[PDB]
DNA sequence: CACACACTCTCCAATTCTCTAA
DNA sequence: TTAGAGAATTGGAGAGTGTGTTTTTTTTTTTTT
């Protein structure tokens, strides 16, 4: 299995064309340079742009995309010739030199839904979300056996339906010499390669009306074996193949189809002068960012500031005694119906990196933390990460948080307190990392907030759980006519908006694979509100600043913490949303650190401490 | 690639001629001196160090690392061929296999792997940096690798057959079967020429007495949690351990294993089904685990009791009363546990005591009562469904067996766990059904509980069971019930904030202008003070009676006869004996009884 | 069981009424000589994604005439006497608003949710039964006979392969149309809180048994209830 | 002891009979395998001798699963366990929950990789062939002569009542009632119960549980259990699948197990 | 797939039948 | 009267063919909460 004969004349023609393409010396030297970097970085996969291959040789590019396997082995042989020409010593370190593909593939851009049987043997670029990974397991490609009786070494090389080779190959592991002597494997002299299977699922927002998302199995080998994990939105370039199986003298013509990947690309997070100019030119850049944060929602300025602090994050501290302080900031929104809690959560889902959606009734504790599932490749039971585990170093947005069961919230207790979840299931007792910020939205009991009841009975959650949240905002649908006028003006303006590429009578289209290049084709104030595209990059750069606390801001925070403690003392049992504790001090440090990150200051100043104290005052002392 | 015949002679030259200096510049042949012991059966395991091999042939080190198993076999063959050169004494036969080999040799005067009673292992070179489990990729198959990880499961030591010895019933001849594979075919009929030519029909009986076995032990290593990537599950690897490498490591041990990364061999239908794919294991070769005069002169200071109590929690002020009580928790009473419960509002430095005591305690755990999704307070069963074997995990109460277990949010404990706490506090064990069959686990541990009120802040207007919503059947088992109060207090809040801000901006405790005892000194002191086992003198029985009855009658006269019982006197005696242990005096005295009474009274004063 | 082939794949979806033309046949790779049967589909007639141009221009005419609103309202449940405002609101629910995505990525609902609440014998159930038949996409369910999983989406293991899969509920089956929830006051409160996200956000976020996703439920809720 | 299997019959001598001519022969067991006769002696038919199972000879065998003692485990470790095999008269001498010093031969046996193939795993299973059991948790006229005169000694009632539970401070009428409960009335026939029922009330932390545990240790056919649903053994009878066998068993509760004794119910 | 069991058939040669000499 | 050389029949060694295999979670429902 796996051995196929190819026509040598067209193989040599294709290899000539690809070697001409790679020998880029007389031109700009792009692929000369790239193969030099391949040698220099100790790599053995070259990523080629089919746009460049189309500019140089259009017919060879078309035949590459439509006749993937034979053309790819021709290209890889050409690459081995070229890398041998540059460095003959390096060329012998690796059995094979691989080529992955990027650029625009025309109609071969697909999703798992439109990836039909017509695309078999084609290069396809599939965009989707990773829903499963198998465990990385070695796969023998070439085994050396030493015959102790005869004192000679045989070497055998293998293939299967997955691994089409274009050279003669076996699929049986030998155990005896031709003289029937036993054979001893030379494991060190044998060659193995990493192998993993993943499942790519259709993007849910692009699915048709009544449909559930479809899936395609993908096979990753070599360097690609751990380039995508579950929850990643990815673009996989590969060859689409069927696997003709047989079962005891009989075959059902139904063959499973897999994408043998040749290239994997993430679709997230991917120069400094604009950001430096912004931080130096602007006064209180934190305010501009916060009010620019969610334009379609009017008001909620302090909640927007708090969410910006959640996005920027605090700094994670590990002490000499092993004690630990989290950097993540946790926010709870309790409020009346139709006060945009869900839309704020949806904004954070749309704009933050690794923001995981969750709702109270749609989720369970197992789905929140981790589940036992059986690897379909193997059959062994193993863990599969839940929402809060996937949200590590990210956000989990829990809407309808009051509707959740207490048994489900038991997991959230451990995740918020310690940044981990402990499990004992399958073969494994383990401590999974769940270092995620929580943005929770809830309704008060009785639906609408009651003015004639205390906040601690309007809030249906117990104080043990409420201690976990850094900030707790009460959002009330005040029926003030002034705020009603400006809010309704904003809402009707939003409902009057239409996009530029769209006609006046158009109904909203249902999604499709409109991304038709592996990289973005079109690529700081709005078209003085800050732009969303700029703000994503700015928050990305600001998250990693890691500013240090300064002594005068520390003194201010200590003074204001003790003053807030005195205010908690003088406050009645109806005039506070939460008591003031050492965790309130920790919240002040985290919020000041986030404000310092917003300024990209590298030092927490009194400017940061003032806004942190103001935000904590606003959140805590309300009724 | 290379000629292994020449490589064996190179290995012989290394083993014969390498030397190292150990003392006063004297020259010793570290491997010849061990070959002598191997020949005399004084030593069984020979750990050859490739850092030593590197001193005169790095190419041999590269060959060994890149094709380790072949070179392991070559080194074993070379050592076996060398031992007769180093023979100079007769062996004292102590294994029954020694006796059998002795009679085998005599009958031969009247199976190399069988005569081979030693085992050789590569101690890895320092140039090979230690990998994580996730980095042990397919390129390293068949190659010597060092891997760090957490031991999470270890099997019992089992006998692994190496050379099966049979005897024929008809011709009285011994037959030998070396066994390389994880499985083998037993021999049925005698292959000897005498039986075969005569068609005798004589069959073979396995002789375990004559066969060679080796200790065998499977384990599972797991990734370090902080080393796992952000969104990923921790990976795990099977390590197969043999001979003297067995029993080195236990579950929970941080280990570094130098070994050979190999694929698992399959038989029957697995090789048919799996195709080119294979599972892997690490063949273990070396497993590595990761006061009296001078400080007695310090202990002579009369401060030492308060010095220890101050060192039990230097970050907290005013609570020296509670720190002394928690000192007696760590010391324990005379045989004996001391159980303490702390009540207070959420978000108070009451979990600080749990953290500190857990950190200081030699054997300890620190869980929460809120229904863990992992192994809870009690044990649990794991299926390990690559193979399906059920295995039993301990949990908090079992893992803190001969020490102290800290339980946060003790009030939210479910009834299924409260009954287990009853089992621990009554008879110091727990019981669990593994597969319908019930097994019993030790838990001889002191419980440090921290509860919160069921709703809102603490309220002295209500009774304690009304505040905590936990029955008296739980609350009466404890020896000290403390209310860890927290009120706003301007200067104390300022100092706490200054302390925490210093901790944030410097990643270190601020200078407190006090020198607490270091943690290791405290541990050595508590061991030295708990080694004592004091006794109460009978002349003090009347005074103990007087103190108990007057405390009882004060509860009658001034607090509506709030609950007390004979376990109050027993708790006072246990506290006074713990104080006697702490003072390192083998007789309990008036001061011990007075301080125990005072401790109980001030705990109740904190409640009131 | 139906076997579809080449262009008959994805020609229909669950909920479609069809007339199948096909070969009744056994699979050919409880009892001994038992063979499993199926229909090899050779043609599909969806009983009722395309309008002929004659229907198209007639629809332009029908939209063009000035009293189209009144004509539609009189067409809603013609066997029901009265209730003209209710029929008009039902027409508005059938046609729906316009769904929008704003520049910051936030979505605004387009579908219209309508609750009929009150006295018995007032033709509420007849209006639901009309709307379920008149809407291009429409499902009818009783509030008593429904659950949270069966309304939004359910998670279950497949006997053919031991893995957890999703199965659509009423909201998923009616995505793009109307769910007619009769007896809406009778459903349990824990089941009733399931549809809040699917009503406003028009999404169903599931995180159960390791599978974590957000399905679409862009459907109107037309509910009937008693006092 | 953790578990004890059902009685396993081990064949000791195989009885063969010819299905053509009814001629019989007997074969001795060779280390666990039979030398089956391929031909008959009386007649000469091949493959005609059939094993007559219930004319063959058997001996008793039993598997026992034994955990290391709690007093012997190292600190905080999960217990190790071994398999014992007892035969003949030592089979039915040990029950689950017992603690024993077992002397036996430490055997090692192969295990076949699957039941229809004779390949065996290189790693051997081990068990102990039991040679001797010694239980280590077990704790007439010469008594009757004492008891006869002690019964007519004065205030023997008070002496016995004060003998009940010396470890607690005295409640005279409680101890007297428990004594009369222990002795009971006379059972006669119609339907009147000779059994005496006693109830103790008080706070948690009183000596009532100590009284219960004491008299449970004292009386024959006694039981001790909790009225709480978390009890080790239930009060009511129930039916369950025997997990090691999968067959149903009627677990009669403590009230039925104490059919001629005292049932102590804590947390009533 | 592939490595052990389970079963049948064929050929080879060893034993017994028949005829002859010691 | 014994037994030995040549021919025919029966025992069984072995060559060839065919078969079988490697606790967990979400949801319902009645009763009991
Ligand atoms: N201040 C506001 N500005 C703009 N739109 C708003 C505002 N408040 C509410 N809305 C709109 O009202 C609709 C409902 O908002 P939503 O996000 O559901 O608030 P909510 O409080 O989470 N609803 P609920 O889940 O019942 O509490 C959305 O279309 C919002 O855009
Ligand atoms: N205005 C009406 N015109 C015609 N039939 C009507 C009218 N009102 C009620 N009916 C009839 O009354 C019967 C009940 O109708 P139905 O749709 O169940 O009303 P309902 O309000 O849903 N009843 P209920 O479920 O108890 O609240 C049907 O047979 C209808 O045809
Ligand atoms: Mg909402
Ligand atoms: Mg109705
Ligand atoms: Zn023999
Ligand atoms: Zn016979």
């Amino acid at each position: 299995a796996g051995t196929v004969v190819l026509d040598d004349v067209e193989l040599r023609e294709a290899q000539r064309d690809y070697l001409d393409f790679l020998d880029d010396e007389e031109d700009q030297g792009i692929y000369q340079s790239k193969v030099r970097e391949l040698i220099s970085d100790n790599q053995y996969r070259l990523i080629v742009n089919v746009n460049d291959l189309r500019r140089k040789n259009e017919k060879r590019a078309n035949r590459l995309l439509n006749n993937a396997f034979e053309e790819l082995v021709a290209f890889q042989r050409a690459l081995k010739d070229f890398v041998a020409s540059i460095d003959a010593t390096y060329a012998k370190q690796y059995e094979e030199f691989y080529v992955g593909l990027e650029g625009s593939f025309g109609s071969k851009h697909v999703s798992p839904r439109t990836l039909t049987s017509c695309f078999l043997s084609c290069v396809v670029c599939v965009e989707g979300i990773v829903t499963k990974c198998s465990l990385v397991r070695p796969k023998v490609v070439r085994s050396v056996h030493y015959c102790p009786a005869t004192k000679k070494t045989i070497e055998r090389r293998y293939s299967d339906l997955t691994t089409l080779v274009a050279f003669p190959s076996s699929s049986v592991y030998p155990t005896k010499d031709e003289e029937n002597n036993p054979l001893e494997t030379e494991y060190g002299l044998s060659v193995y390669k990493d192998h993993q299977t993943i499942t790519i699922q259709e993007m849910p927002e692009k699915a048709p009306a009544g449909q559930l998302p479809r899936s395609v199995d993908v096979i990753l080998d070599d360097d690609l074996v751990d380039k995508a994990k579950p929850g990643d939105r990815v673009q996989v370039v590969g060859t689409y193949r069927c696997l003709p199986g047989k079962k005891g003298g009989y075959t059902s013509g139904t063959f499973r189809t897999v994408l043998i990947a040749c290239n994997v690309k993430q679709m997230s997070k991917d120069i400094a002068k604009i950001k430096k100019f912004s931080k130096t030119r602007s006064k209180d850049i934190f305010d501009q960012l916060a009010k620019s944060l969610a334009p379609s929602i009017h008001g909620h300025d302090y909640v927007k500031k708090a969410i910006l602090c959640l996005l920027l994050g605090g700094v994670e501290r590990d002490l000499e005694n092993g004690s630990h302080i989290r950097g993540d900031i946790n926010i709870l929104l309790i409020g009346d119906p139709s006060v945009a809690k869900s839309q704020l959560l949806r904004y954070v889902l749309c704009t933050a990196p690794r923001a995981i959606p969750t709702t109270g009734r749609g989720s369970s504790g197992v789905g929140l933390t981790a589940a036992v599932t059986t690897d379909q490749e193997t059959g062994e039971r193993r863990l599969e990460a839940g929402a809060m585990v996937l949200a590590d170093r990210g956000v989990v947005c829990i809407d309808e948080f009051d509707k959740m069961s207490d048994m489900d919230r038991t997991a959230i207790h451990e995740v918020m307190e310690q940044g981990r979840v402990t499990i004992a299931k399958a073969g494994i007792h383990a401590r999974l990392n769940a270092r995620c910020s929580v943005l929770a939205a809830a309704n008060p009991v009785y639906g609408r907030y009651d003015q004639y009841k205390t906040p601690m009975e309007n809030i249906g959650l117990q104080d043990s759980l409420l201690s976990r949240f850094d900030l707790l905002f009460i959002m009330l649908d005040q029926m003030d006519p002034e705020q009603d006028r400006e809010i309704s003006d904003h809402v009707l303006r939003m409902h009057r908006y239409r996009a530029p590429g769209e006609q006046d009578g158009d109904a909203m289209p249902l999604g499709s694979a409109v991304d038709i290049l592996a990289t973005d084709d079109p690529n700081l104030h709005g078209t003085k509100m800050v732009s969303a595209a700029f703000m994503k990059k700015y928050i990305h750069v600001a998250k990693i600043i890691k500013p240090v606390l300064t002594q005068e801001s520390a003194t201010y925070i200590a003074e204001e913490y003790s003053r807030l403690r005195s205010q908690d003392s003088m406050s009645s049992d109806t005039a506070r949303t939460s008591p003031v504790t050492a965790r309130t001090l920790e919240t002040l440090i985290r919020l000041a650190t986030a404000h310092a990150k917003a300024r990209m200051s590298k030092t927490v100043d009194l400017q940061d401490a003032e806004e942190a104290v103001e935000l904590v005052q606003y959140a805590y002392f309300k009724k | 690639l290379k000629d292994y015949a020449l490589e064996k002679e190179k290995v012989k030259k290394f083993l014969q001629e390498f030397y190292q200096d150990d003392e006063l510049g004297k020259k010793q042949f570290k491997y010849g001196n061990q070959l002598v012991r191997l020949a005399h059966r004084e030593q069984v395991a020979l750990y050859v160090d490739l850092d030593d091999v590197a001193e005169d042939d790095p190419e041999l080190v590269d060959s060994i690392c890149e094709n380790a198993r072949r070179y392991a076999k070559l080194f074993a063959d070379a050592v076996q061929e060398l031992l007769p050169q180093y023979k100079e004494r007769e062996v004292v036969n102590k294994d029954v296999l020694d006796v059998y080999i002795e009679h085998r040799l005599m009958m031969e005067q009247r199976p190399a792997e069988l005569m081979r009673r030693f085992e050789l292992y590569f101690q890895g070179p320092s140039s090979n940096k230690p990998r994580v489990i996730r980095e042990v990729r397919a390129d390293s198959v068949g190659k010597l690798v060092t891997v760090r990880g957490i031991v999470t499961r270890v099997s019992e030591v089992k006998p692994k057959m190496v050379v099966a010895t049979y005897t024929c019933d008809q011709c009285g001849a011994e037959t030998y079967q070396p066994i390389q594979s994880p499985t083998f075919m037993p021999l049925i009929m005698c292959p000897s020429q005498e039986c075969q030519t005569n068609r005798s029909g004589g069959r073979l009986y396995l002789q375990t007495r004559g066969s060679r076995f080796i200790k065998f032990q499977e384990m599972k290593m797991q990734e370090h949690s902080d080393q796992v990537p952000v969104g990923n599950i921790p990976r795990s690897i099977t390590v197969l351990v043999e001979g003297e490498n067995t029993r080195i490591a236990q579950p929970g041990d941080h280990v570094s294993v130098t070994g050979i990364f190999l694929p698992i061999l399959r038989t029957g239908f697995r090789q048919v089904v799996q195709g080119l794919l294979s599972e892997t294991y690490l063949e273990a070769h070396r497993i590595v685990k990761m006061l009296t005069r001078e400080e007695l002169r310090q202990i002579a200071e009369e401060d030492f009791y308060e010095k220890l109590a101050a060192s039990i929690a230097p970050e907290i002020y005013g609570h020296e009363d509670v720190k002394k009580a928690l000192l007696l928790l760590l010391v324990g009473g005379v045989d004996g546990n001391i159980n303490i419960c702390l009540m207070g509002d959420p978000g108070v430095a009451k979990s600080q005591l749990l953290s500190y005591i857990d950190r200081l305690a030699p054997r300890s755990q620190y869980t929460t009562g809120r229904g863990s999704s992992g192994v809870g307070l009690t044990a649990a069963v794991l299926r390990d469904s690559v193979s399906g074997e059920l295995t039993l995990e301990g949990g908090a109460l079992v893992l803190a067996d001969q020490g102290v277990c800290c339980i946060d949010e003790f009030d939210k404990m479910a009834e299924a766990d409260r009954t287990a706490i009853h089992e621990v506090m009554e008879q110091q064990t727990i019981s669990i059904a593994k597969a319908g069959i019930l097994t019993t686990l030790n838990a001889r541990c002191s419980i440090l509980a921290a509860a919160n009120p069921a709703y809102g802040r603490y309220n002295p207007r209500r009774s304690l069971e009304q505040n905590i919503q936990l029955p008296a059947a739980l609350l009466s088992r404890f020896d000290l019930l403390w209310l860890i109060q927290d009120r706003p207090d301007r200067d104390n809040d300022l100092r706490l904030a200054q302390h925490i801000t210093y901790v944030h901006q410097h990643s270190r405790q601020p200078p407190s202008q006090f020198e607490p005892l270091d943690m290791k000194l405290m541990r050595r002191y508590i061991a030295m003070c708990r080694e004592k086992q004091p006794m109460v003198p009978e002349s003090l029985a009347d005074y103990i009676t007087a103190a108990y009855v007057e405390m009882r009658r004060e509860a009658w006269a001034s607090k509506d006869a709030t609950y007390t019982s004979a376990r109050t006197l027993l708790a006072i005696l246990r506290l006074s004996t713990a104080l006697a242990r702490l003072r390192m005096v083998d007789v309990v005295e008036k001061e011990d009884v007075n301080e125990a009474i005072r401790l109980m009274e001030m705990s109740k004063d904190s409640l009131l | 069981q139906l076997y579809c082939d080449r262009y008959l794949c994805d020609k229909v979806v669950p909920g479609n009424r069809v007339t199948i033309m096909g070969i009744y046949s056994i699979k050919k790779f409880v009892g001994v000589g038992i063979r499993s049967s199926y229909i090899r589909v050779l043609g599909i007639q969806v009983d009722t994604g395309a309008v002929s141009p004659q229907e198209e221009e007639e629809f332009r005419r029908l939209a063009a005439l000035p009293n189209v609103y009144e004509v539609i309202s009189k067409s809603i449940a013609p066997s029901i006497f009265g209730g003209t405002d209710m029929k008009k609101a039902i027409a508005c629910l059938l046609f729906g608003g316009s769904r929008k995505r704003l520049p910051d990525g936030l979505t605004r609902r387009g579908d219209i949710n309508l609750l009929m609440l009150g006295d018995p014998g007032t033709a509420k159930s007849q209006l639901l039964k009309f709307v379920e038949k008149c809407s291009p996409i429409g499902v009818y369910t009783s509030g008593k006979g429904s659950s949270a999983a069966g309304l939004t989406a359910s998670v279950m293991r497949d006997p053919s392969s031991r893995n957890f899969i999703m199965e659509g509920g009423a909201m998923v089956l009616a995505d793009g149309g109307v769910v007619c929830i009769d007896e809406f006051d009778k459903m349990r409160e824990d089941d009733r809180v399931a549809i809040h996200e699917a009503m406003e956000q028009q999404t169903i976020s599931i995180a159960k048994a390791g599978i974590t996703t957000t399905l679409n439920s862009r459907c109107s809720v037309l509910a009937a209830a008693n006092s | 002891v953790i578990r004890t299997s059902q009685l396993i019959p081990e064949m000791q001598e195989a009885f063969f009979q010819c299905q053509v001519c009814a001629h019989t022969t007997r074969v001795e067991m060779d280390r666990g395998r039979i030398a089956e006769p391929s031909v008959c002696g009386r007649c000469h038919t091949t493959h005609s001798m059939a094993l007559i199972h219930n004319r063959s000879l058997f001996s008793d065998k039993q598997m026992i699963k034994l955990q290391e003692s709690p007093e012997d485990m190292p600190a905080g470790q999960t217990p190790h366990t071994v398999i014992l095999f007892a035969h003949n008269d030592l089979v039915d001498k040990v029950q689950p929950g017992d603690r024993v010093n077992v002397t036996g031969i430490y055997r090692a046996v192969p295990i076949r990789v699957n039941p229809r193939v004779s390949n065996v795993k290189s790693v051997y299973k081990t068990h102990i062939d039991v040679i001797h059991y010694r239980k280590t948790d077990a704790k007439s006229e010469k008594r009757v002569e004492l008891l006869k005169e002690l019964s007519r000694k004065p205030d023997i009632y008070e002496r016995l009542a004060s003998a009940l539970a010396p470890s607690i401070y005295e409640h005279e009428d409680i101890k007297k009632g428990i004594l009369l409960q222990l002795f009971g009335g006379t059972r006669k026939d119609g339907k009147f119960r000779a059994e005496i029922n006693i109830l103790l009330c008080g706070d948690p932390g009183t000596s009532k549980s100590q009284l219960l545990q004491y008299v449970y240790n004292l009386v024959p056919r006694g039981q001790y259990t909790s009225g709480k649903g978390s009890s080790a053994v239930g009060l009511t009878a129930y039916v369950m699948k025997d997990p090691e066998t999968r067959q149903l068993v009627l677990q009669t509760g403590a009230l039925v197990l104490s059919d001629n004794g005292i049932c102590c119910i804590d947390e009533f």
